[PDB]
């Protein structure tokens, strides 16, 4: 799909709370200024944190909940002129726009926002939050924010919590409105949520994809996420054969300490590897066992880089084909068969054992 | 010359930190609502009716009412089809639902009003339960040609002076610049059995110096 022309979106987490000044009153050509204005919500709950008297500069304003209708479908939508409209963080397709161009103020790209006119005026949030789970808790009205307003500027645990009937698109909603506002926060809050999440990890790939929607005009943001399962029980167990000095120690951590040895010995960690390896996509991806997307990894001033498989020249297809070869005079299934057979008559070993010749790429 | 952004992408910086403190201003109680403040002054507002009204116990009808209705009777020369016959329940109660109450009181007066909107539900579903018999008993006193009105009239000046009484009672409860989230969805499911009422409430309507009683008419019809 796309958005019909004469329609135009301004994203901004900012917008999660209605930013009545920006609106101005529009106009048909020949200044036919429409102080009629309409607006439609996900719900009345909207409507209840919105003042009409913030627009005096119009005589005429209604607001209701978005309906998506059947018999007005088109991908080209029904126009009026005769009063101005603005959708409020729609999440499904409307079929009705206002007077001249029409915008719409959202927080969140849906598939159906892809080719639009668009602007964003992100910026930078630099504090990513955290989650914890132990399993005093902050019990939390899982939906409206007001309720705690000032209470998720205090305090910094929180649990969260939904009824079964929500729509998806819901859900994915009020938790997309968290982040914003934690990411605004000073402090690292930490939620704790009362869901199996198997599916909630679903719409965080979801989210994931929406992500790099962003991305394709955004502000490449180091934003912080995660895997939820197949890292977070691993590394859970890393800990564990490791000290365990803080449960709750931020896997960052791990990570930069890694980090910190790196270049003097110019090689990768195997637990970088096993992250980009045990991701159901961004890794050797177990949906499609692509471990061909090997990391080529570079740092300043290097003449050279490291890949997943030891140095390599840059910019190149990591081995040509043309090589001085593990010749078969080496690596002889003969000589490989005799010299296992030395180790395991030294050994006394009966089973259990293989043996492999190295190989080597571009540099040997 | 320096044509790149970055300049105004740190000013944008910059900003950023007012917007939490900005959005807590803009979130913070208010003064006093408008919907009180409209409801306090037009009680005795105009004509001394409103300290006409006497009747109490919030429970009762007729009591003594043809007193009043013998100048009801003068009252019908004006157009009451100018009077709803539903009741804007939760349009009217709406302001009410304004009050934080863990600040501005001891947590406790959510009970109260509770209390009162139980009671005034029980109220109107006792008058839907017996108006026939209201409308009889009145006729004793007469018909006119907008007895309807005039009972439904009757109905919301007798709730509406108690109103008064329990509003000077929890007065100065300071306004929110929002509803109570949970206390406004029990009015609002309150409301929807009380629209039932006015549904099950079946009937047919029996069918210019307005500008006192015109006021009275435009509150009962929350006319903002």
């Amino acid at each position: 799909m796309e958005c019909p022309f004469q329609i135009q979106v301004c994203i901004s987490d900012r917008f999660f709370a209605f930013p009545h000044n920006l609106v101005e009153p529009q106009s048909d050509v020949g200044n036919k200024l429409i102080e009629n204005l309409i607006v439609y919500v996900p719900t009345d709950d909207d409507r209840l944190y919105i003042d009409k008297k913030q627009f005096p500069k119009f005589n005429s304003v209604l607001v209701y909940r978005h309906e998506h209708d059947v018999n007005i479908d088109s991908r080209s939508p029904k126009k009026t002129a005769s009063a101005t409209i603005v959708y409020w963080n729609p999440l499904v397709p409307i079929t009705e726009i206002g007077a001249g161009e029409t915008r719409v103020f959202s927080v969140l790209l849906t598939n159906n926002l892809f080719y639009c006119n668009t602007m964003i005026v992100h910026h930078e949030n630099p504090k990513c939050p955290i989650e914890f789970t132990y399993p005093n808790l902050r019990p939390i009205a899982c939906e409206i924010p007001l309720s705690h307003f000032k209470e998720l500027v205090e305090s910094n645990d929180f649990l969260l919590c939904f009824n079964l009937e929500t729509s998806t698109m819901v859900k994915i909603l009020s938790l997309k409105r968290i982040f914003c506002i934690f990411q605004y926060r000073k402090q690292p809050a930490r939620y704790v949520i009362n869901l199996p999440h198997e599916e909630i990890d679903n719409l965080y790939n979801k989210l994931n994809w929406e992500r790099t929607r962003r991305l394709m005009k955004g502000d490449v943001p180091s934003n912080c996420a995660t895997v939820n399962r197949s890292s977070l029980k691993y590394i859970k167990q890393a800990q564990s054969l490791l000290g365990i000095p803080d449960y709750s120690q931020t896997v960052v951590d791990f990570v930069k300490m890694f980090q910190k040895i790196i270049f003097p010995y110019q090689l990768v960690p195997n637990v970088i590897i096993k992250l980009n390896n045990f991701d159901q996509m961004v890794s050797s991806a177990p949906n499609k066992a692509e471990p061909y997307k090997k990391i080529r990894l570079f740092c300043k001033n290097d003449s050279i880089a490291i890949s997943s498989s030891g140095i390599v020249p840059i910019n190149m297809p990591d081995f040509s084909p043309p090589n001085t070869f593990d010749y078969s005079d080496y690596a002889n299934r003969t000589n490989i068969n005799f010299v296992t057979q030395r180790v395991l008559t030294d050994g006394g070993f009966s089973s259990g054992i293989t043996v492999t010749p190295v190989k080597y790429n571009y540099y040997l | 010359e320096d044509v790149d952004y970055e300049k105004e992408s740190k000013r944008r910086k910059l900003e950023d930190e007012d917007f939490l403190k900005l959005k807590a201003l803009e979130f913070s109680k208010d003064i006093v609502n408008e919907k009180l403040q409209k409801i306090i002054v037009v009680t005795d507002g105009m004509k001394r009716l409103y300290e006409y009204c006497n009747c109490k116990n919030s429970l009762e009808t007729l009591p003594s009412a043809a007193n009043y209705g013998s100048l009801l009777k003068r009252l019908n020369l004006y157009n009451l089809d100018h009077i709803e016959m539903n009741v804007n329940f939760y349009e009217l109660l709406f302001p009410l639902t304004l009050y934080n109450d863990n600040d501005n009181s001891d947590k406790t007066l959510s009970h109260q009003l509770v209390n009162y909107i139980f009671l005034a539900s029980n109220y109107f579903q006792n008058c839907a339960k017996n108006f026939n018999y209201m409308r009889e008993t009145f006729n004793v006193f007469g018909p006119f040609k907008q007895i309807d009105f005039m009972v439904m009239f009757v109905i919301k000046f007798n709730f509406l002076c108690d109103m008064r009484n329990f509003a000077k009672l929890i007065d100065e409860l300071v306004p929110n610049k929002q509803p109570n989230m949970r206390i406004h969805s029990v009015l609002v499911m309150r409301d929807k059995i009380v629209k039932l009422a006015f549904s099950n409430l079946q009937f047919q309507t029996f069918s210019r110096n307005t500008k006192h009683l015109q006021r009275l008419i435009m509150l009962m019809n929350a006319n903002y």
